[PDB]
């Protein structure tokens, strides 16, 4: 494994101070780090180096140097105006998964004056199971969909209170895919100068999606019907007709779409 | 401006159905449980009542609707907890130092508490169907009237 | 009292569980009349002294909405209780309310008290239907205050 300078486990500095992270190792190595553009790089022969002439709280974080072809140090920049260094403002994960809220504390001393909250000074839901990690922020293990929210990291030390901006967390019970589509009936000729119905529905885990029915390239105007059933939302566009013409005939399309994509299904209607 | 047209469909009859089944399954009981809610004697405006009730309802769902894991009611309550989270995009925060304004402690029966939760979702649903921007209302004056 | 052997079973024991599994866990605690183990050690006479009380519980306290699974669950749970008089032999009942005490507990508990009754019952009756035919006067005389 490589060698780091200055080194050991945890390095703490006052802001403004200059700091260089040298990775002493054979030939080329590499810095896995929570940083840019607040550090300066220089990967040479004796290894790589990270430098800053002004150590700012934004420099707080964990840096790892690995044998390009295995050594880590964590830097805290003790600044009182800022008790937190936010590595990201939004985190996405899957049900059951671990969720890190990159609220990195900037002063090991604060270790015991930390708390995870929701906005407005509201506590986090009782069903949310989490713990604090000095190097990584507050963490949620086995994240549930209900843990999805916007959280804030606080530190109240004798009247003094320091709170990070919001971290938007989103948990999905499954990876998001375009909504599922059903065209019922799959085909039909119910030629009569009259009666016929065509139902186009779509399914999704969240409400944010639309569904339209089309004849050829023309979108029809059908009212929307919506509901929630097992653990999903359903939306229908039901075409009802009482006496069909020859312009009613053609290829129908049920189209649905959300943030992820569009899903389409085709059916053929004939009337002679 | 955060509410979308999707609010008009966030609460579905299935949520209600499922909640009805929860209710319809509790034993009538000579109880009395404590919980925070709004007293209409202090806040009577329909829209503002609901806007104030929103978090109180969130809280109730979280700390009072306890069922055994994997129970059909447990699921339902979780499905509602989810809904209450999603609904946040539909209520614009208001202003007030007296955060606890218009909020009283109630002592009622578990079935009554559940009725309040039921009325909330029902009224919220009906109004959002009328217009999703509802709840985007400035309820400052209404809360300021609340006393004691 | 032979049909008594195979009276209670699982066709209703499970039904009483779905009942319990469906209740909201709150701070709620109700009052009810039930046997005080503090003055009744005999298991044979616990179930005996409890039968009446239980039947009351089932009839007064266990109230659910009409035509609801839990309702029906109680319905049957009652018929059983009634079709169960055919196995408990009355005892010398002077000082009627002896061995009984008022209880203030969560429905959670109570439901349980009813749970083990039809349990220890469906248990002992499987061993021998003539059980519950024992004389408990010596037992009840022990209940003080
Ligand atoms: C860093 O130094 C090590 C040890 O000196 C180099 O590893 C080699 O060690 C021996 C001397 O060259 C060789 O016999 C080995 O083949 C080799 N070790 C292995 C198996 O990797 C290492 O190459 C140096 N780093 C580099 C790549 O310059
Ligand atoms: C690193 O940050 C500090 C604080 O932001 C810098 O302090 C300076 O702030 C301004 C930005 O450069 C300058 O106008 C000032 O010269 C200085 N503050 C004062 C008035 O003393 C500091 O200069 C930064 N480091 C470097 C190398 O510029």
């Amino acid at each position: 494994a490589p060698v780091i300078e200055p080194s050991g486990p945890e390095l703490v500095v006052e802001p403004g101070e200059t700091v260089t992270l040298r990775c002493v190792s054979n030939g080329s190595v590499e810095w896995d780090g929570p940083i840019s553009p607040y550090w300066t790089l220089d990967p040479e022969s004796p290894g790589s180096t990270l430098t800053t002439r002004n150590a700012t709280f934004k420099n707080t974080g964990t840096y790892r140097c690995t044998e390009l072809e295995s050594t880590t140090i964590h830097l805290y920049v003790k600044d009182p105006a800022h008790s937190w260094n936010l590595l990201a403002q939004e985190v996405t994960v899957v049900e059951g998964q671990e969720a890190v809220l990159p609220c990195l504390i900037t002063d090991p001393a604060l270790k015991d004056s930390v708390s995870l909250m929701r906005e407005g000074g509201r506590q986090v839901l009782r069903k949310t199971v989490y713990f604090f990690s000095p190097w990584r922020g507050f963490i949620i293990r086995k994240a549930k969909v209900l843990d999805s929210n916007t959280y804030v990291c606080k530190t109240m030390v004798n009247g003094r209170e320091s709170t990070s901006t919001g971290i938007w967390l989103k948990v999905n019970r499954v990876h998001p895919e375009p909504p599922q589509i059903k065209l019922e009936p799959s085909k039909l000729v119910r030629i009569r100068g009259e009666a016929a119905q065509i139902v186009c529905s779509a399914t999704n885990a969240e409400v944010g999606f639309n569904v339209i029915l089309k004849r050829g390239d023309t979108k029809l105007e059908i009212p929307l019907n919506s509901d929630f059933q097992d653990n999903y939302y359903k939306k229908v566009r039901a075409l009802s007709l009482n006496a069909v013409d020859f312009q009613d005939a053609g290829i129908y399309s049920c189209v649905a779409s959300n943030d992820v994509g569009t899903r389409t299904a085709t059916m053929n209607f004939q009337v002679v | 401006a955060d509410p979308s047209e999707h609010c008009s469909h966030m609460i579905g009859n299935g949520h209600l159905k499922v909640l009805q089944q929860l209710i319809d399954s509790q034993m009538e009981t000579s109880c009395q449980i404590a919980f925070e809610f709004v007293d209409q004697e202090q806040l009577d405006d329909p829209v503002c009542y609901l806007k104030k009730a929103f978090f109180l309802v969130q809280d109730i769902i979280d700390e009072t609707m306890r069922f055994k894991d994997n129970t059909p009611n447990a699921n339902a309550t979780e499905r509602l907890q989810e809904l209450s989270n999603n609904l946040n995009s539909c209520f614009t925060k208001d202003y007030e130092e007296q955060n606890k304004a218009c909020v009283r402690t109630f002592h009622e029966t578990p079935l009554q508490l559940l009725e309040k939760i039921k009325n909330f979702f029902n009224e919220t649903k009906n109004l959002l169907e009328k217009d999703w921007n509802i709840f985007t209302k400035n309820c400052n004056n209404s809360f300021a009237k609340c006393s004691s």
